[PDB]
């Protein structure tokens, strides 16, 4: 349901 | 939150999503109090019974939002965690007593219009307005009911209730680090909080100085919204002194 | 800090959110 967060925040 | 409604923009700077990394979910809420801390639930992060028990690493932090679900480009911000705080006299095995963690983030965030700390009372505002009738605001974006899921931030404005009825409502042991708030059966209003609102403030504003201070933490609650039941809160006060010595032992 | 609690759409500008009053009201 939620919408993807930038890929940076997931390093 | 149930029975409440839509947060206005802006209403509630302080209010912090705690986010899981993987899955990508809502965890829990949580509020900003300066602009590297940012204070929660200890059983936001640390609940035995269900299994729970997330590191740093787990979890992301978003600050400054609104929808539940949207990535709010431009407006909020997302902070990674540098350590987790749990208080050592946390009680997750009868009464969730003394339930408080802090989180210190990585960088500062910067604030914003949308973004801005919450003030933790000092023992005169806690006298002044930790009063039975007196109302505070829980806000999160928790489930709807108990047994769905809001598109927006949600608030609802509660009552603190007398400590002997809070105590009549339930067979838990209450402790003097616990409050409750809710309407009454005959008082004919209603709201409380709900799952996924856990760790998130409850906040008065004070006529003395116009200020917002976070009274309490969302912590338990048998059901959500059942008549005669309340929600009980984390008495941010009478834990000021741990808050403080972890802050100025890791600031 | 010295700023907390002090929302910027709201106390900073003078507006008043929906129902604060209904807080207000009930410190009696
Ligand atoms: C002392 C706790 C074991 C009580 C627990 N209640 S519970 O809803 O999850 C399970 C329950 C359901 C119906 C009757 C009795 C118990 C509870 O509230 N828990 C167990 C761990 C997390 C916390 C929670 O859900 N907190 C969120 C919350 C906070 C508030 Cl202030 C009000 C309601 C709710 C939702 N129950
Ligand atoms: C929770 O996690 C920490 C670190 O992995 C661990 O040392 C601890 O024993 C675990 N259980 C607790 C705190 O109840
Ligand atoms: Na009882
Ligand atoms: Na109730």
């Amino acid at each position: 349901d939620f919408e993807e967060i930038p890929e940076e925040y997931l390093q | 939150i149930v029975e409440g409604s839509d947060a206005e923009i802006g209403m509630s700077p302080w209010q912090v999503m705690l986010f899981r990394k993987s899955p990508q979910e809502l965890l829990c809420g949580a509020s900003l109090i300066s602009d590297r801390w940012v204070l929660t639930a200890a059983h936001c992060l640390l609940y035995p019974p269900w299994d729970k028990n997330f590191t740093e690493n787990d979890l992301l932090v978003r600050i400054g939002k609104h929808s539940r679900t949207r990535y709010e480009r431009n407006i909020e911000k997302i902070s990674m965690l540098e350590k987790i705080y749990i208080h050592p006299r946390y009680n997750w095995r009868e009464n969730l007593d003394r339930d408080i963690a802090l989180m210190k983030l990585k960088k500062p965030v910067a604030f914003s219009d949308y973004i801005h700390p919450v003030c933790l009372p000092d023992r005169e505002t806690a006298a002044s307005l930790l009063q039975a009738g007196y109302k505070g605001r829980v806000t999160g974006w928790g489930n709807l009911k108990e047994t769905g899921q809001p598109s927006v931030l949600q608030v609802v404005n509660l009552p603190i209730v007398e400590r002997p009825v809070c105590k009549d409502s339930t067979r838990i042991r209450i402790t003097d680090n616990m409050f409750c708030a809710g309407y009454k059966p005959d008082e004919g209003k209603r709201g409380d909080a709900c799952e996924g609102d856990s760790g998130g403030p409850f906040v008065m504003k004070s006529p003395f100085n116009n200020r917002w201070y976070q009274m309490g933490i969302v912590s338990w609650g048998e059901g959500c919204d059942r008549d005669g039941k309340y929600g009980f809160y984390t008495h941010v006060f009478r834990l000021k002194k741990w808050i403080q010595k972890v802050i100025d032992q890791f600031g | 800090e010295a700023d907390c609690g002090l929302r910027p759409l709201f106390e900073k500008k003078s507006l008043e959110d929906k129902t604060e009053r209904e807080l207000l009201e009930s410190y009696i």
